[PDB]
């Protein structure tokens, strides 16, 4: 289960649904994940025919391991735009190739 | 320096 492994990468699930990803996501999600540490790298991408809770994936990657493990227990089942998020780790040399639809 | 949307309820 990729998505309880801590690596530097966390993986943001039901932040918005499938086709709205607004011009101020990245930046909303950026700032607020910097309190955990800094963040070195954000890549939005949208799953082609995902559900609509699992289509649009945001994955930050942090500088330090710790930073993310922060992120993700502070993040996780915390609310989004009325959205429960859902936040996991994912592998970094998949992040790094952006093999980035893989089961989690 | 709107309100984010972290923490907004349903």
């Amino acid at each position: 289960a990729m998505g309880k492994c801590p690596t530097k990468v966390v993986l943001l699930r039901n932040m918005v649904g499938a086709g709205e990803v607004d011009e101020d996501l990245e930046v909303e999600t950026k700032e607020e994940c910097e309190k955990y540490g800094k963040v070195g790298k954000c890549v939005i991408f949208e799953i082609p025919g995902a559900p609509d809770d699992e289509a649009v994936r945001i994955f930050l990657e942090f500088e330090r391991v710790e930073s993310a493990i922060k992120a993700v227990v502070d993040l996780n089942g915390r609310y989004f735009g009325g959205r429960v998020v859902k936040a996991c780790f994912y592998n970094l040399d998949k992040f790094r190739v952006l093999d980035l639809a893989e089961q989690v | 320096k709107r309100k984010s949307r972290w923490d907004e309820t349903p």
